[PDB]
């Protein structure tokens, strides 16, 4: 699979607009409710890699997320969230590079006046300790700060979409 | 009361958006489940009364008990004839083989988007009548 272009796929997100029938507390508080969910999810995430190295719920927890950013249109997060999944079920073997993934965007200028490393975090995994399971904990830690990025891209477009920092 | 319908899902986000799009096909009794378990439990319940519901609608990775297994012990241990959908996350062939072979009656990838769910409930749906321009 490729990644999608577009950040917001539209044709989703104005779906879960037009059942607001009056105010737009129905759509906007999913979104806020995903945002969230989201931080909690990275956080579990990041736990697990800096800590358990459960496999089984970093497949878990990609596929929570996927299902709740597809739902929404953000569907970069979802195709990202996808390939944790696929990973922590050593079904894929290997994630490609921020560089790639960033030069596939739509509004590729979008990368422009903010830092794509700033969220990274590193995984405390030896070397030292390594064996069979490291590739997919490390390909998983790298395709974590792929998603911190596209996660701060999609609040991005969001809060210019609702006029407000979300 | 009429239509009646179990969601179980775990992820509240997907739980809100699907309930929101059976509210707007004017089924109003809809049931919420968190896991499988909880799916069996409320089956169970409903299955003491008399009835069934008329569909039910299964996520498959949830904790506790997965969806898979949640319908084996609902057809299994219980009486349960009525559909069961996945919705889910997922996928590929072998999640949608996985699910029919494990006595779901169909299949749905998220995003569900509204259209398709009325062709579902035409399909699979019991008392469900559906406008409509
Ligand atoms: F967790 Be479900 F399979 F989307
Ligand atoms: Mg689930
Ligand atoms: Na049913």
């Amino acid at each position: 699979s490729t990644i999608p272009s577009e950040i917001i796929n539209w044709t989703i997100l104005n779906e879960i607009i037009s059942m607001d029938d009056d105010d737009s507390d129905f759509s906007k508080g999913l979104i806020i409710q995903f945002i969230d969910q989201a931080q909690t999810t990275f956080a579990q995430m990041q736990r697990q890699l800096d800590g358990e190295k459960n496999l089984t719920e970093l497949d878990n927890l990609g596929h929570f997320l996927k299902g709740s950013s597809a739902a929404l249109g953000l569907q970069r997060i979802a195709w990202v969230c996808e390939r944790i999944q696929n990973l922590g079920r050593k079904m894929e073997h290997f994630f490609p590079n921020k560089t790639e993934l960033v030069n596939t965007l739509s509004d590729k200028s979008i990368i422009n006046g903010i830092n794509i490393d700033e969220d990274d975090e590193e995984i405390k995994i030896q070397v030292d300790d390594k064996d069979e399971n490291s590739i997919y904990l490390i390909l998983i830690a790298k395709a974590l700060n792929q998603s911190r990025l596209e996660f701060k891209l999609a609040r991005i477009e969001l809060s210019k979409y609702y006029n407000t920092n979300l | 009361t009429s239509v009646k319908i179990l969601v179980v899902e775990d992820n509240h986000v997907n739980q809100e958006v699907i309930k929101r799009m059976l509210n707007l096909e004017g089924i109003e009794n809809i049931e919420l489940a968190c896991d499988g378990q909880e799916a069996f439990d409320k089956v169970k319940e409903l299955t003491s009364k008399g009835e069934n519901y008329n569909m039910i609608f299964m996520d498959v990775q949830m904790p506790k008990v997965d969806g898979l297994l949640s319908t084996k012990m609902i057809r299994r241990d219980l009486g349960y004839t009525s559909p069961i959908v996945a919705l889910t996350a997922f996928a590929d062939d072998s999640n949608i083989k996985e699910c029919l072979e494990s006595g779901m009656n169909g299949f749905l990838s998220k995003p569900i988007k509204r259209p398709k769910l009325k062709t579902i409930l035409t399909e699979f749906c019991a008392a469900y009548q559906g406008k409509k321009n």
